[PDB]
């Protein structure tokens, strides 16, 4: 249970 | 401010300056002042201000969970007393933490929010203001969190029902809204169906958009709609 | 000094977990509020005194790096003009980088080397006084160049003669005096043959003194000795 | 031509 994957910085 | 006597430009050249360094504190100060220079900003100035602070939060919010596990750890049966420094040390970044969204949300609220008019702009601001409360929620556990989680609702809310009337399904921006809405939804309100039904909706609007673009376009709107699948494989 | 009124242990307690965390600079203030207690600092401490500095100066000077990179560039023939920002930042990392050093020395004058009478203690403190004139050093140009990489040999050079008077040659505070102070001559003080010397009988000696080590003194040992044979494959 | 290693924080 990783947290989930937000908006990376590009 | 600090940055009241430097020119507009020179501010937003430090930043990309900055960046390269990867100094992202001192881009962030840079960005805040050429915010603070009153005028809207430019695509790339809204990008350049979101990246500084994105990755001056994310060090704050890693430290934080970091601290946080230990302070929950050292809460078991069996655990040895160690006194204060913990919750103490854990305070101190999460003070640190809410200053830098009240931050950011105070420059959202005077006055880039008020001005922004075109659609790319206005959705871009507002899914910043839900992310920045989003932040604040993660750390919240007083009073205030639900008000906390409320607030970050309203800005994705009203940030999706323009990214819906404006933006094609595929417009980078309006697919980032609902990646990070979903995460939202899924972390922080409890609510993963929400968060599933979203992102599987998002990202088949979005497969049958691809047609329209071009090769540049389909990579920008293919490399969310990947995390909107890494997600799903994780929730599901 | 903000950490006056923090106990000395508590300020160790919080730097470990600042370690964890991954906030170094945090870490280096507190390792510098326990230094201003006055008392010697002992080994576990003195290394989380190191690492702490050690990662917030290394930030700065790939930072430096990175700016002075793109300074150069821009001084070059068919060059486009672009003002002063890029000197100004690079002068302001460089400032923020020299303060660190004169930090960091500052304690070691005061005063943490005249209470060192240990070998351990000492050679690692006069290490650590060359390795921040060294990095004073990389970033010198003025009429005190000269002076600065002194001083950076001079205490390097205490360091190690007092670290082959009482120290086996395998001994890892020594093996990573002499690994830095080979740095020093090559990239410092303009001595690549110095430097291949230093890191090559630093080596051959440890070698033939690693049958008396245990298992895990033979691993400490033998990591430093590999970055000493990394340079002299870079460097021959 | 990469810079020569000194000693890591361990
Ligand atoms: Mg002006
Ligand atoms: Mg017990
Ligand atoms: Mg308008
Ligand atoms: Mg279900
Ligand atoms: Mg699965
Ligand atoms: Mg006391
Ligand atoms: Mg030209
Ligand atoms: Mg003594
Ligand atoms: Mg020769
Ligand atoms: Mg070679």
């Amino acid at each position: 249970f990783p947290q989930s994957a937000s908006l990376p910085p590009y | 401010g600090a940055m009241g006597s430097m020119e507009r430009a020179s501010l937003i050249q430090k930043a990309k300056l900055a960046e390269q360094a990867e100094r992202y504190e001192d881009m962030a100060a840079f960005m805040k002042g050429a915010v603070e220079k009153g005028e809207e900003l430019s695509c790339e100035e809204r990008n350049l201000l979101s990246v500084a602070y994105k990755n001056v939060v994310g060090g704050q919010r890693a430290a934080w969970r970091v601290l946080s596990s230990i302070e929950q750890k050292s809460n078991e049966e069996g655990s040895e007393e160690k006194g204060p420094e913990v919750r103490e040390y854990r305070e101190k970044v999460e003070t640190e933490l809410q200053g830098v969204c009240d931050t950011v949300l105070g420059l959202l609220d005077s006055h880039l929010i008020k001005e922004a008019g075109d659609a790319e702009s206005r959705v871009f601001y507002l899914k910043m203001k839900g992310d920045y409360y989003r932040y604040l929620a993660e750390v919240a556990t007083g009073d205030d969190k639900k008000r906390i989680i409320d607030s970050a609702r309203s800005a994705y809310q009203e940030a999706m029902d323009i990214s819906k009337k404006e933006m094609p399904p595929t417009n980078p921006i309006r697919l980032g809204l609902a990646l990070n809405f979903s995460v939202f939804h899924y972390e922080i309100a409890n609510s993963p169906e929400e968060a599933i039904s979203l992102a599987k909706t998002t990202f088949d609007e979005a497969m049958a958009d691809l047609h329209t673009l071009s090769e540049d376009s389909y990579k920008d709107s293919t490399l969310i709609m990947q995390l909107l699948r890494d997600n799903l494989t994780l929730w599901t």
